[PDB]
């Protein structure tokens, strides 16, 4: 689904 | 108008960017048809296991109307989250075209 | 389920045909996304030069509702064209498995 | 593209 960008 | 789609789901996202004439970095940002102010960014990338991939970003919303993908950077609108990572990828899995 | 699925482009199936598990004749029909009632059939094969291989084959579509790959024989249904598929490969690259 | 069958 969706991609995690800190 | 070139990026930006209203009602443009995942998968028609998927099959806009994986078409030819599109790049690495070539991109979207797409409204949800069933929730108004709910955007998507929309990224065709290679990933080394799977080949072209498109990845998916959630543009999340602040109460003053602001949005970010990443709470280190916030944005008044849209053009100005697009213009941030057209310079420079910052966290994103690589920078974005135009 | 198992074998028919809805919202799965061709790049979809040849990525979840080429999965381990899979084997010549693992297939799955997908109907069409931007067009209800087109389906089509994916199957894994092997190519002599590229190896593992997707195949892709247009369902056709009768007016009184009915299927068909190839004009030699119809089907009321897709059941009754994947029952016939699994039992010969007739015409096909490979018998279906399932 | 498409596999075409005889």
């Amino acid at each position: 689904q969706f991609e995690e960008i800190p | 108008g070139s990026w930006f789609f209203k009602n443009l789901s995942r998968k028609d996202a998927e099959r806009q960017l994986l078409a030819p004439g599109n790049t690495h970095g070539s991109f979207l940002i797409r409204e949800s048809e069933s929730t108004a102010g709910s955007f998507s960014l929309s990224v065709r990338d290679f990933d080394q296991n799977q080949g072209e991939v498109v990845k998916h970003y959630k543009i999340r919303n602040l109460d003053n109307g602001g949005f970010y993908i990443s709470p280190r950077i916030t944005f008044p609108g849209l053009h100005e989250l697009v213009r941030h990572y057209t310079n420079a990828s910052d966290g994103l899995c690589t920078r974005l075209s135009r």
